[PDB]
């Protein structure tokens, strides 16, 4: 049961330094080399390099030589990526990925780590309910949600009912509101009869401000 | 096999 | 080194059809000794890491459906989908794995054409917690419509508004290929206290006439 778990998203100022961990579990670690892949926001995939799990030898793509370092900690089954002297161009999501046993493809991937490079400081969101009301009725179905307002930087994580509610959920791409802060809303459509027997809790996690909010969205009338 | 030898010749 | 040129950048097909995506190289990717190709196809659904689809240019990964077949060799490759389902909305990436540097392609974005779905429209007045905060966001929800083009207009006491609204559209849905839109109108509590009827007018091709959802402040 093989999992690659990466560290959480970070906001760092220009010139500062970041290290991202990638803890692998479920396989013999020193038999599979570890790749890193860069994805700029809204853009494609770029292969950064890979490090040998056995020997420790890194291999960098030409663009990433000099400001990037791959390291290992074998006793903890964990690969590390370090970016020095952070620039604006380093705002991206960084994936760790494993070489397959073939040596021909990348088999298991981490979930990504988003780094935002900005002089600005962290703002945690406020969370407000979008309660069902009968102004939220269509057909026989009701709509409800969470407004996640005034936060910086991306991402926020929204789940419903600790992840047990996925069907019919739309979490919208955030807008950049004119204050420079991001704002988002998450909505679900549910049956209107079951309001009053079902409970809907939106779980909001903004890691760069260490903000966790659970909000029970209750019917209005 | 391996695994730590990517590509054609490693 | 190996530059990976992918084609076309975005392509749009109807659900159920079969399609072709192309991956072209600079130099060949053939081993000459193992008679195997070092090309790999990857799929990236929105908000996820990439998933391994096909390795060795046609060998499928464990647990994959039998509707993805790519069979090229040398410098010309294609990935083909037998029956496109709504769950196959994603960007597809080829990767050179013959030699360093192990370059990716630009990606092919695959989008779905479906029939017209009228939006269902919901309006939410501001929460009392937020009105205690000093601001008031009123949200208008257009759910599960196709196509993407949709006009939304705010009317406060039947006065068309021109500032104060922001819109956001979802990606195409993994189950029914529709879109969802939110439009949020943001006023101060003070400006919000000065008006009564708040309405959201929605125009879309699935609606015979534009639909309005409204509330009066205080109910
Ligand atoms: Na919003």
């Amino acid at each position: 049961q093989i999992q690659l778990v990466q560290s959480g998203p970070e906001l760092k100022k220009p010139g500062e330094t970041v290290k991202i961990s990638c803890k692998a579990s479920g396989y013999t670690f020193t038999n599979y080399g570890m790749n890193w892949v860069k994805q700029a926001p809204g853009k494609g995939l770029k292969w950064m390099g890979w490090i040998n799990s056995n020997t420790g030898e890194p291999t960098y793509a030409e663009e990433f030589k000099g400001r990037f370092a791959f390291s290992l900690e074998t006793s903890a089954s964990t690969a590390y990526l370090q970016i020095n002297n952070l620039k604006n161009e380093d705002t991206a999501t960084y994936f760790c990925a494993r070489w397959a046993n073939c040596g021909c493809a990348m088999d298991y991937w981490g979930q990504g780590t988003t780094v935002t490079v900005s002089s600005a400081s962290t703002k945690g969101p406020s969370v407000f309910p979008l309660a069902p009301s009968s102004k939220s009725t269509s057909g026989g179905t009701a709509a409800l949600g969470c407004l996640v307002k005034d936060y910086f930087p991306e991402p926020v994580t929204v789940s419903w009912n600790s992840g047990a509610l996925t069907s019919g959920v739309h979490t919208f791409p955030a807008v950049l509101q004119s204050s420079g802060l991001y704002s988002l809303s998450s909505v679900v459509t549910v049956p209107s009869s079951s309001l009053g027997t079902q409970t809907y809790i939106c779980n909001v996690n903004h890691k760069p401000s260490n903000t966790k909010v659970d909000k029970k969205v209750e019917p209005k009338s | 096999g391996a695994g730590n030898q990517p590509g054609a010749n490693g | 080194d190996i530059v990976m040129t992918q084609s076309p950048s975005s392509l749009t097909v109807t659900a159920g059809e079969k399609v072709s995506m192309s991956c072209k190289s600079s130099q060949s990717l053939f081993t000459s000794g193992k008679q195997k190709n070092y090309l790999t196809w990857y799929q990236q659904k929105p908000g996820q890491p990439p998933k391994l689809l096909i390795y060795w240019a046609s060998t499928r990964n464990s647990g994959l459906p039998d509707r993805f077949t790519g069979s090229g060799s040398g410098t010309d490759f294609t990935l083909t989908i037998s029956s496109v389902q709504a769950e196959d909305l994603a960007v597809y990436y080829c990767q050179n794995d013959y030699s360093y540097p192990f370059t990716f392609g630009s990606g092919t974005k695959l989008e779905i054409k479906r029939t017209v779905a009228a939006p269902s429209v919901f309006i939410f007045p501001p929460s009392d917690e937020q009105l205690k905060s000093g601001t008031a966001s009123v949200v208008c929800l257009l759910n599960n419509f196709y196509p993407r083009e949709a006009k939304v207009q705010w009317k406060v006491d039947n006065a068309l508004q021109s500032g104060n609204s922001q819109e956001s559209v979802t990606e195409q849905d993994s189950k029914d290929s529709t879109y969802s839109l939110s439009s949020t109108l943001t006023l101060s509590k003070a400006d919000y206290e000065k008006h009564k009827v708040y309405a959201c007018e929605v125009t879309h091709q699935g609606l015979s006439s534009p639909v309005t959802k409204s509330f009066n402040r205080g109910e």
